């Protein structure tokens, strides 16, 4: 029942009024404390100001912690989410924008929390889409940029021990910093027989080699484009140098609202917090100020944060990963529309997905055919229940 | 339904396609059902999967038939799917 | 038209001399330097950056201002803020790649290059040592794990003569543990003496301590450790004859920080040598975004190189962290460092006096040594191996031959359903040919699975891999085992196996139509016709690859018998039409008991096999060994010993 001293950050253009409503409009019966409302406010995007109003905010105010978020592009949102998190030993879970962004390889003692899948798990659901894409053979691409050995790692990994009919040609990783000694755009370009194109790189470099590929033209109609949401970046951003009709997935811009799912996230903070209120029945010694928390560092030993790292709220799983990734991550499939803009593909959550339509992402050869099963001439077939794959040539058909 | 009927003989006979009588011909639990006659031609005809009217694949799909007869794997699957149990 | 740079130094002399050399190279269109101290509080260094550097519109700062209590000096979030302006930053505070990673810290460098190339310099340095088999382990951590990764990248580099960059074994440890005694037992299991590890000095004290307890730190193990493990308090626990290393002139802010000034100048004139050369905005508050030119200035940092610095000629790296460093090797002299010298990228410096190996070893010893007894496991193969219950003392009944020779059954141990036993079979006779070539003993175990192993996706993880003792050979559980089995692409997919001189066969046996499988009688087996093979067998893979397997494999999966011995049971029982088994082994069974009439067909005829995993002296030894096996009468022997054992 203890009121949780907290600060919910607001910076830039944001409506926190309704946030105050809902956070004050609910009462948590299962949790020790009912749902509560405390809302921080900020304007400037200077991280110095972040330390100012924030490090001054939660420390100066009465709090055992705070959940800060905003919609800005800040990578320092994560850098000081963990850096300031453990620096304050305070859990930091981004609820929006550059905050909710998944931190890449945080610090050991880093207290910053998170929710989502792994970029690994992301591309894994992407492999499930390849099953929806029903492309048995495949191929990928990457730069020398980060996640390289990671994406290939979990890539070949998912492509490794499975009993699935997954197959892939190869993936060309390189660095476009200097010139291409072989102009290897063409070299690996012809090497690609798979329609699906899956690359890992920065959106700008993605335009460098993507436009370079338009020059190669290897993107020519009949291929397919799998893009990282990170490589994608802004849904509003639609660089034409990138491949048209590209496909991706991420946390839902349409379906998932920042204030709503964020409010539910605060309720999850209540869930694990009350869980520790029962289990731990105590807390480490808080010291608000930096120099104050400087002496109280050693006083922080959290197995309840571990107990918090395993959590669920409102029926949703609040358990984070070692990456902070949601134990039950949910995501929205993404696409690049015919608008010369992105398209909403669908929604994919934790070994489940909502596809755009029964038909494949038809382009704009392929010809529809339908009939009835009369054996031996025509046999219906039951695809693998656990999977849907099959031996030989068996293909599917329509069912209303 | 009519197949197990005729198996019991719920009607005097079961009419059906000589193809239906073909896949139905080879595969049978016991030996009871037989063709109309030995299977002598009744309404000689043949089947294929067409396309949109006057489709451009017309001459092309024609060539596909030329591969059908020009295949002999027609004999292959003519066992594989089409080998009968009666023999 | 003048440089304005705030910074944070360790000492007053750092700031003063910093501005001094700043003037000197500023002449060598002018520049000056301004530095601060290491601010005690985290927020202190934070807002400190938000002003003294920011308000200075600081060009760049090469920052190591630690207590030198390691700690991976805090100002990671500092160079982060340098990213908040996209301003330049270069790490002086770490020899770890932690300061490297761009996703964490984009703008950064190393006056102390990442420890990655270090143990890699120990890799090419082992090519100098010409050592082959090398195994590695270390505590659980990002820098440690990924360090071993990059080490493998060095190993992966050799992917594209005799032997090569041989990786013996990859183990791992957890962070902060006392006893490695389990992993120490793994080191016992490690034949190679090469010991590759990285840690701090005290965990290294656990290494030499418990290792000596395991007698691993004892002479006869070549320890390649990390500088953090090597240097420091480990000197008390220092292993005898062990060596340690560090880069040339790294730890001295005199020559190293001086080099930061010099290369800083290469990037100053260079900083004035590009298009739209300028400085980023000043006020932190008042800067809500990253400087575009500041980021372009960081691109100039990617373009930043120096002819020769205070440390001499140095370039950037892929990480842009220094370049062409030289790690000074120091041999042990009476548990004291006797410097071998610095190994540059090309260059390497041996000592003047002969370096000391861990023991009195004059040269790097030969690590890989196979065991005399090579553990084996299998299921009784009626073709050869017949495992009988041994005597009450476990003895075997002395058995003459048809010629009268008192043949020797193969003593063995097997499970409860654990028990020892003995086995009468020509397989172990081939083993006697093996040790008869190069002496190899062995430890016989059993195999209860559906095959040697069956590549299979379990009910969990959907991980498709050999299900059976074959994985244990991949696991090498039994050191060297054998089964009279035909190889498969799965084995190819698994590992290189041997080539048996035996010529096997595969078809179904029937009790004593009956044509080939494709025959409609067989191809469409009636209700009266039932047939199957052993569950998880190799033939299970055989039929499991086929067009018509639906009836055969699928429909027979209902009729599928788990135990092949059980298939012999229901076979002689004739509870089914025919029994799919090894047609060779069928001939062996039809030999002893003709109550079953095997078919005459011909399918999948290969031969026997023995445990073979990747590199083994049994590669050529066993290959040409077989060449003699068929080449000698030992083949014709087994014929007499087995084939001629058929009365009917």
């Amino acid at each position: 029942p203890p009121s949780i001293g907290i600060a919910v950050i607001l910076v830039g253009t944001s409506d926190e009024v309704a946030i105050k409503d809902a956070h004050e409009k609910d009462d948590f019966h299962h949790l020790s404390v009912v749902p509560r409302v405390e809302l921080v406010a900020m304007n400037e995007t200077d991280p110095k100001s972040i330390i100012t109003r924030i490090c001054d905010l939660m420390s100066d105010r009465k709090i055992q912690g705070v959940v800060f978020a905003d919609d800005t592009d800040q990578e320092a949102i994560a850098q000081i989410l963990d850096f300031i998190s453990a620096q304050t030993l305070t859990p930091i879970l981004g609820i929006h924008g550059g905050s909710s962004m998944i931190m890449a390889d945080k610090d050991e003692s880093s207290m910053f929390f998170q929710f989502g899948p792994s970029i690994e798990q992301q591309a894994s659901v992407m492999l499930n889409i390849m099953e929806e894409y029903d492309w048995y053979i495949f191929s990928i691409v990457t730069t020398y940029f980060p996640g390289y050995q990671d994406f290939v790692n979990k890539i070949r990994s998912t492509i490794e021990n499975s009993f699935v009919g997954w197959e892939l040609e190869e993936v060309l990783l390189l660095d476009m910093s200097l010139d291409d000694g072989d102009s290897k755009i063409q070299n690996q370009l012809k090497k690609l027989q798979s329609p699906i194109i899956l690359l890992y790189c920065t959106k700008e470099e993605a335009t460098y080699i993507f436009e370079v590929a338009n020059s190669v033209g290897l993107t020519g109609y009949g291929y397919t484009w799998i893009v990282p949401s990170l490589v994608a970046g802004d849904t509003d951003t639609v660089p034409s140098e990138f491949p048209t009709g590209l496909i991706s997935v991420s946390y839902d811009e349409w379906d998932y609202g920042l204030p709503a799912r964020v409010r539910d996230g605060i309720a999850i903070i209540t869930t694990a917090a009350s869980d520790m209120l029962s289990e731990h029945s105590f807390i480490p010694e808080p010291k608000s100020s930096c120099y104050n928390t400087h002496e109280k560092r050693i006083y922080q030993s959290n197995m309840l944060n571990r107990y918090l790292i395993n959590v669920t709220f409102e029926g949703r799983d609040l358990s984070f990963s070692e990456d902070g990734y949601q134990m039950h991550p949910k995501l929205v499939i993404i696409l690049l529309n015919k608008e010369r803009k992105w398209e909403r593909v669908g929604k994919w959550k934790d070994k489940s997905l909502q596809m755009k339509y029964y038909v494949w992402p038809r382009m704009c050869d392929h010809l529809s055919i339908v009939t009835l099963e009369e054996a031996p001439f025509v046999i219906v077939e039951s695809v693998d229940p656990l999977s849907g794959t099959c031996m030989r040539n068996t293909v599917p058909c329509q069912k209303r | 339904d009519a197949l197990l009927s005729l198996k019991t003989g719920k009607l005097d006979a079961f009419i059906y396609d000589a193809a239906v009588l073909n896949y139905m011909a080879g595969r049978d639990e016991g030996c009871k059902l037989v063709t109309i006659g030995s299977g002598k031609v009744f309404a000689s005809t043949g089947y294929g999967i067409a396309i949109q009217k006057d489709s451009g694949w017309k001459r092309q799909v024609d060539l596909a038939i030329l591969q059908l007869f020009g295949d002999g794997e027609m004999e292959e699957l003519e066992a594989l799917w089409l080998t009968g149990i009666c023999h | 038209k003048i440089v304005n740079i705030g910074a944070v130094l360790s000492t007053r002399k750092h700031e003063q001399m910093f501005r001094e050399a700043v003037n000197q190279a500023n002449k060598r269109i002018q520049l000056q330097a301004t530095s601060v101290t290491h601010k005690p509080n985290a927020i202190q260094m934070a807002l400190s950056v938000c002003e003294d550097l920011i308000s200075s519109q600081v060009y760049a700062i090469l920052v190591s201002h630690p207590p030198t209590p390691n700690d991976h000096f805090t100002p990671t979030p500092v160079s982060y803020t340098a990213g908040f302006y996209r301003i330049p930053v270069l790490g002086l505070t770490t020899r770890m790649s932690i300061y490297s990673d761009k996703s964490i810290h984009l703008s950064f460098l190393r006056t102390v290059p990442p420890y990655s190339h270090q143990s890699s310099v120990w890799f090419e340095m082992m090519r100098v040592y010409n050592w082959n088999h090398i195994i590695l382990l270390v505590s659980d951590d990002h820098e440690g794990r990924a360090a071993q990764k990059r080490l493998e990248t060095l190993l992966e580099e050799r992917e594209s003569n005799k032997r090569g960059p041989k990786a013996e074994k990859v183990l791992q440890f957890d962070p902060g543990t006392k006893n490695v005694t389990a992993l120490l037992m793994e080191a016992r299991e490690l034949e190679a003496r090469v010991i590759i590890l990285s840690a701090s000095e005290d965990d290294a004290a656990t290494v030499y301590r418990a290792a000596a307890m395991l007698d691993m730190t004892g002479s006869g193990y070549v320890w390649l450790v990390g500088e953090r493990e090597i240097s420091g308090n480990a000197l008390r626990y220092a292993p005898d004859g062990i060596i340690g290393l560090q880069l040339i002139n790294g730890k001295n802010e005199s020559a190293h920080i001086s080099d930061a000034v010099g290369v800083v100048a290469q990037a100053v004139h260079e900083l004035l040598e590009k298009e739209n050369i300028t400085d980023p905005p000043r006020g932190c508050v008042g800067n809500t975004n990253i400087w575009k030119t500041g980021p372009l200035f960081k691109r100039v940092l990617m373009s930043s190189k120096y002819a020769d610095g205070v440390t001499g000629r140095v370039e950037f790296n892929e990480d842009g962290d220094r370049k062409f460093a030289q790690y000074s090797i120091m041999n042990l002299q009476n548990r004291k460092l006797v410097q071998v010298g610095i190994y540059n990228g090309t260059h390497v410096i041996p000592n003047d006096r002969k370096i000391i190996w861990p023991g009195g070893e004059t040269e790097k010893p030969r690590g890989y040594q196979m065991s005399t007894r090579l553990k084996i496991v299998t299921i009784h193969q009626e073709p050869f191996v017949y495992v009988k219950p041994t005597m009450s003392d476990g003895t075997c009944k002395e058995e003459f031959t048809v010629n009268g020779d008192p043949v020797k059954k193969v003593i063995c141990t097997g499970p409860n359903d654990t028990v020892p036993q003995c086995c009468y079979g020509f397989c172990i006779d081939l083993l006697i040919k093996l040790a008869r070539t190069m002496q190899f003993t062995y430890e016989v175990h059993l195999v209860a699975d559906g095959k040697f192993g069956t590549q299979e996706r379990v009910q969990n993880s959907n991980k498709k891999e050999w299900n059976g003792m074959m994985g244990e050979l991949l696991s090498g559980q039994a050191d060297m085992i054998v089964a009279p089995l035909t190889i498969n692409n799965e084995r190819a997919q698994y590992i290189e196996f041997s080539k048996p001189f035996k010529y096997q066969g595969l078809t179904i046996l029937v009790k004593k139509r009956i044509t080939g499988i494709n025959d409609p009688r067989l191809r469409n087996p009636s209700d009266k016709f039932i047939y199957a093979t052993v569950k998880q067998s190799s033939v299970d893979i055989y039929f499991r690859r086929q067009v018509e397997l639906s009836t055969m494999y699928r429909h027979m999966e209902k009729h599928n018998y788990e135990s092949a011995a059980e298939a012999i049971q229901a076979v002689r029982d004739n509870k089914l039409h025919a029994f799919i088994w090894d047609s060779a082994v069928l001939e062996f069974e039809a030999s002893q008991k003709c109550d079953l009439v095997t078919t005459g067909e011909l399918f999948f005829r290969s031969g026997f096999g023995i445990g073979m995993r990747k590199d083994s002296p049994w590669k050529q030894q066993v290959s040409l060994s077989i060449l003699k096996s068929h080449e000698n009468g030992f083949m014709e022997d087994l014929d007499k010993t087995w084939v001629r054992y058929q009365e009917c």
